[PDB]
């Protein structure tokens, strides 16, 4: 025959080898593949999807709905509305998403993440509230001036119901994404004073995740 | 759709048709002998009863255990070869019997026999006589395999379990035949009780 | 030589391999081959000839001849002649035909059944018989009428003394094939009146067998 | 390196086997190949070679010429000169001669068997012998009219002095050859009455034997 030598490494059961292997029933002949509406050929198709965030997750309500119900309308201007960390992995507000959850099974991963702010309140209702971004550096902003003096945006709830922000650097201190009444919610005498609003995170059409993990949800 | 209705996908597979022991020192019973026919596994023989003529090459792989490194001989003897009566018989020396030198842990022996047939196919069925005997013909003679330590003693005693697994090659087969209702009584002849045709039913309806 | 790695597989006996064996005698000349009538090249080329069904398969009379004999003429028409569930496998009345016993050796197997009648009578008699066969989620049939009122064939014994049906969906409750006197067996008054009909159970034609498996027939 | 996996029948000495094999010494320069007379490159042409039948092997002169030696001359008609079965192997007349000795080798084969009878008497001598096959299924004759009436070949001494016969079907109750007084040694009064015939068998150019076995005259 031919002189062959075994390098080390022969006979080992590595565990994540990709040799061909022998097929126990060759003769038996597969199903034909059929169309399934539906097919998924990679994971960020699933991360790339909006979920809704449990921003409202106080001790008190995070078994119900009113999780995911940010309370606007009743009130004081000094205090914002809410506010959240933004990196996915290791934050309770965006740690359990669809985002969230693919992110755990990586070690490293990189991208932009895409806030959406849905106003569920009455048609009739207006006002103003401003959302501030802040840099990973910077310092959580302490009043409203502070955070109109930055990365923000002035969002007319009377005028459109929804607000997009893509927030960049988002990859393993991170930043800070808060909400200010600049307006107070304006409401005839027939429309109901308490509004709510819902957020929506997903990616932002990039999200590179390079080092797949063990989830630490399950034991 | 219907790829695996082949016969080389319905009759070749292999199938552990023999099994028995032999030890290695102390007359008969050191050695394994099995005359080779397809009439010794009784799910085996209904396959090969459905065709009347068969052709097909032979794979066997023995399956051998023990209970020194120990080296078995298997040893096969064509139709016309010479049989041994003794674990020491000259017989297990003669060059025309091509045997196998297996020692244990390495894989397992395998051994592959042609169509060694007089004739030109195998028959599952003889209607005729030897003169004589009924239903036995030379033709579909295949063969036997003798096993057996090659080692000369061991202190300690050893019995040596050997499986064979026969996998028909290259199956051909001519003259289609139905499957066979009643059980088997004996592994030479064909000879059946009276059996229904199908369990009953209550009524018609 | 050249490096070599072994992977896990190797030394092991899979007992469905095909690998290429080292012969035995190999300066061993074969018998050239000869032609002989009837080289079987497919399984289904069996289960493709027709078979008699034996549909009379009543407790006093599976080790006779009558099995097979469908008494007709002797003759209330409020019952049906016979009737007998329509699948090969696990069907005392198909379970062993040479159509049965080929799809017991495989686990899957769909196509569709094809049914011959043959009236076994005399020349001179003459009558029609209602075969009514119900789909597999539909009932059996309680009387003509309602048999009538659905997939069913009036055949002229008279006219045709043979009658071919081919069964759809036949594949693993499955379809009963009955059969009613729409007409009683006329006759003259030299021929017998009491007759009798046989079934012939074939493939129609397609009958893909996928997961061979071991027949539950032999111990 | 390149992934392998080990089959069974790996280190394993099958006896029979073709591989090739690692040379003690390959340094070695073998003497050159030189011309010998007498190559053999088969053993059908060893079997091809005619050569002398002891057909008077009787119980007394098997030790002796006169096993090779058909007496003829000295004498009744009635009875044969002499008669033995064809089959080269398991017969005792042809079981030891060129072409027997290399057909024990083989346990299947299929040929035709030439004999030739060679007249060794006198010149002056003259007469006939009839020398008639019987077919394998066909019994021996018991007279030289029965002998007549089927294969024969009257063969006139004076004539010539050697007749040569090609017997077919000799493969594997084979078929017979006998030989008979149809005419007495006519002689002068100065030649010798009694005379002597040899035989000489051999392959009628095929033979093919097809498996090699182990002869059953060495212990």
């Amino acid at each position: 025959g031919v002189p062959v030598l075994n390098t080390p490494g022969s006979n080992q059961f590595l565990t994540s080898d990709d040799y061909q292997s022998p097929s126990a029933m060759p003769q038996f002949d597969e199903t034909p593949e059929m169309h399934i509406p539906g097919e998924v050929r990679n994971l960020m198709e699933i991360a790339e999807v909006d979920s809704v965030v449990p921003v409202n997750n106080v001790t008190g309500k995070t078994k119900s709905m009113d999780a995911y119900q940010i309370p606007v309308g009743t009130t004081d201007k000094t205090k914002p509305i809410f506010s959240f960390q933004m990196d996915p992995g290791y934050s309770s507000v965006l740690k359990r998403t669809l985002l969230g959850e693919m992110l755990n099974y990586y070690a490293h991963w990189s991208g932009s993440v895409k806030l959406t702010f849905l106003f569920c309140g009455s048609a009739m209702a207006t006002g103003k509230l401003l959302i501030s971004y802040s840099p990973p550096g910077a310092s959580v902003p302490t009043s409203r001036k502070d955070a109109m003096l930055g990365t923000h945006i002035v969002w007319d709830i009377g005028l459109q119901s929804s607000c997009v922000l893509c927030v960049p650097w988002i990859s393993q201190s991170a930043g800070y994404i808060t909400c200010w009444y600049q307006t107070n919610i304006v409401v005839p005498p027939g429309a109901p004073t308490s509004c709510d609003v819902l957020c929506f995170a997903s990616a932002c059409n990039d999200f590179s995740v390079r080092l797949l993990r063990d989830t630490p949800f399950m034991a | 759709s219907r790829s695996e209705s082949t016969i080389e996908n319905f009759m070749g597979r292999a199938a552990c048709v023999f099994m028995d022991q032999y030890k290695i020192n102390g007359s008969t019973d050191r050695f394994a002998v099995w005359t080779i026919n397809i009439r010794e596994m009784a799910q085996l023989r209904r396959k090969c009863e459905m065709f009347t003529y068969m052709r097909f090459d032979i794979e066997m792989t023995m399956v051998i255990t023990s209970c020194p490194v120990l080296t078995h001989q298997i040893m096969y003897v064509p139709p016309g070869g010479p049989i041994p009566a003794k674990v020491d018989g000259y017989e297990w020396q003669t060059s025309t019997n091509p045997s196998v030198f297996w020692t244990e842990g390495n894989a397992p022996p395998r051994i592959s026999i042609p169509f060694i047939s007089v004739g030109n196919a195998y028959s599952s069925f003889y209607d005729g006589w030897s003169h004589g005997t009924y239903g036995y013909t030379t033709l579909n003679a295949m063969g036997k395999l003798y096993i057996r330590h090659v080692n000369r003693s061991s202190p300690h005693q050893i019995t040596s379990t050997i499986r064979v697994y026969f996998k028909p090659k290259h199956i051909k087969a001519w003259v289609p035949r139905p499957p066979r209702l009643c059980p088997y009584i004996n592994k030479r002849d064909v000879n059946f009780v009276v059996t229904e045709i199908t369990d009953s039913r209550t009524s018609i309806t």
